[PDB]
């Protein structure tokens, strides 16, 4: 199924 | 056939279920 | 952070909102109340938003931007809103101002700067590529990043998050015409790809993910027909060739055959039949419980063997008991040892689980019954090793989810997918109460917490909304509650449940929904009070 994209991960 | 991984996968999920043949 | 300031109909006060509040509070809009994301995300401001960005994006000059960072997150913010909200739904002139100030990004001369503040703004350029539907506009980019990305880059978190959405457009372009009409003859993106995959400076490197995906949206493109065909063939070819399924470069490998599997001839490859020889490999140790478990396992210790046969051996005899089963499976079941399969961690279970048994794998483990009545069915349950899982065992969600394959021989008649009315209340309930008992201080804190469910609400839990709280705690809470005051009641429940009387199943916990309901309210406060 496609679904576009929510958050990207941020730097810990 | 996934779609790509991001950076960061989380280890610490709840299950799934179904389809594995 | 205000959200309600991205609400205005003036689009100026929502570019202001956008400039002065910045990512972080953009990043609310995802997940805002339905009203917030219908007045954000008109059309209109779409439109003049994207306009504002593609005059910034001509005037940047390098070295990160907060604004343009702030910018295309909202625009693609707006695409996720628009797919997942009915009542969020663009004109058709919203995307070319999109696609306007992407070209902006795209074409101005800093657009591969190797740094973490443009990696940042970057990111969501080449994620709006993908949300606006514009998989087949920026394949010579796609191919320009595949083949300009280096050990430098890779430095970067956010170089490596930015590039690896390449990945993400190649994968979404599968439903966008253009792309498909078009894909198949990009001969260059192809051969970049194959390259990218290939580098041998990304084994054991930070970017050996995005290697892995690029290996995989290769294997994708032998779904495609045209002038590209070739190149994507001996590129795979390559990869079997110089990696493994299992050991240097296997993720990569691994990601390359299985959609190479699933779309090609395995025979072109030389890689038919590989799962089976891949789970001999993985799961190479076997550690048989008893006639009725048995443990395959990557890397385990000898305690840790014996520590969850116990656990599950102890759980095993306080299952049948409590569910008064008489050792009795139900009919057509001839599930008679479950295989319990565990990988060294949630890597290695990302890696080698979904192609061995053929399963999604981003989850905590999972529970295949298969066809309990086909002759040489296998139960097998997937799972994962981790640090933070419960000791001596340390098998992330063992204890639970082993309950299920008990619960699916015992208790429910046929495969996963016979049952005809809702049962994941029951399903779940179960394997909390016999997993955990009464410690279970999550399930107390959502009675405290004033937010509760009937018992005519819980019988209706689906896992489509995944309300874990509904599904796991509330599931728990009812099952506790039928077993510590009905238990006959379960065991007329069971009766149905077991030969697959469906309908009798419903119309008898119906009756559970009308009548207990209030004892169910005292005994939830009787739990609260017992904790103080
Ligand atoms: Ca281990
Ligand atoms: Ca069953
Ligand atoms: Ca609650
Ligand atoms: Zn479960």
């Amino acid at each position: 199924d496609y679904a576009p994209t929510k958050l990207l991960p941020q730097q810990p | 056939l996934s779609e790509p991984s991001q950076q960061v996968t989380e280890i610490y999920q709840h299950h799934a279920h179904q389809n594995g043949n | 952070c205000d959200v309600e300031a991205f609400t205005s109909n003036s689009s100026n006060d929502v570019l202001n909102a956008i400039k002065t509040q910045g990512a972080s509070c953009v990043n609310a809009l995802f997940s805002a109340e339905s009203r917030i994301q219908e007045a954000a995300f008109e059309s209109g401001h779409m439109y003049n938003i994207a306009k504002h960005t593609t005059d910034l994006a001509k005037a940047y000059a390098g070295g990160g931007s907060d604004e343009l960072e702030a910018l295309f997150l909202y625009l693609r913010a707006g695409y996720y809103a628009e797919f997942y909200n009915s009542k969020v739904s663009f004109l058709s002139w919203v995307t070319p101002a999109v696609k306007e100030a992407v070209d902006a990004f795209v074409n101005n001369a800093n657009f591969y700067e190797n740094s973490d503040p443009h990696g940042k703004v970057l990111s969501e350029v080449i994620i709006t590529m993908d949300s606006a539907g514009l998989q087949h506009a920026y394949l010579p980019q796609v191919t320009q990043w595949l083949t300009r990305w280096d050990s430098q880059y890779a430095q970067n978190w956010y170089m490596r998050n930015a590039v690896n959405g390449v990945f993400t457009i190649l994968f979404g372009g599968q439903w966008n015409e253009q792309f498909v009409q078009t894909i198949g003859n990009q001969t260059e993106l192809a051969k970049a790809l194959g390259d990218f995959a290939l580098r041998s400076s990304a084994i054991g490197a930070s970017d050996e993910f995005m290697a892995a995906n690029a290996g995989r949206e290769l294997g994708r493109l032998t779904k495609y027909s045209g002038s590209a065909s070739s190149t994507v063939k001996s590129k795979l070819t390559e990869i079997f060739a110089q990696y493994e399924m299992y050991g240097r470069g296997d993720a990569i490998w691994l990601g390359a055959a299985d959609t190479v599997s699933y779309y090609a001839d395995c025979s072109d490859y030389g890689i038919c039949n590989f799962e089976s020889q891949l789970k001999g490999l993985v799961l190479s140790q076997s550690y048989t419980c008893s006639p009725t478990i048995r443990i395959l396992s990557q890397n385990m210790t000898q305690d840790q063997h014996v520590a969850a046969c116990s656990k599950m051996g102890y759980e095993e005899g306080y299952f049948h008991t409590s569910l008064e089963t008489g050792r009795q499976p139900v009919a057509d079941d001839y599930n008679t040892q479950l295989q319990v399969n565990i990988f060294d961690s949630s890597d290695d279970y990302g890696k080698y689980a979904g192609p061995i048994f053929n399963i999604s794998t981003n989850n905590g483990g999972m529970y295949l019954e298969g066809d309990p009545a086909t002759p040489g069915n296998i139960p097998n349950f997937v799972a994962y090793e981790a640090p933070y899982a419960n000791p001596d065992h340390f098998v992330w969600n063992l204890e639970h989810e082993y309950v299920h394959y008990l619960d699916g021989r015992f208790d429910l008649y046929g495969g996963f997918g016979h049952p005809t009315e809702r049962i994941v209340w029951w399903s779940e309930g179960i394997a909390e109460y016999v997993s955990k008992e009464n410690d279970n201080q999550a399930a107390i804190d959502t009675i405290k917490d004033g937010s509760t469910f009937t018992l005519s609400e819980i019988f209706e839990t689906s896992y489509d909304g995944f309300d874990v709280d509904r599904i796991a705690r509330w599931g728990y809470l009812a099952v506790r509650f039928m077993f510590e005051r009905h238990k006959d009641d379960v065991n007329q429940m069971l009766i149905e449940t077991r030969q697959g009387n469906w309908a009798n199943y419903k119309a008898t916990i119906n009756q559970w929904a009308i009548l207990y309901q209030s004892e169910f309210e005292q005994w939830q406060q009787a739990l609260v009070l017992e904790h103080h």
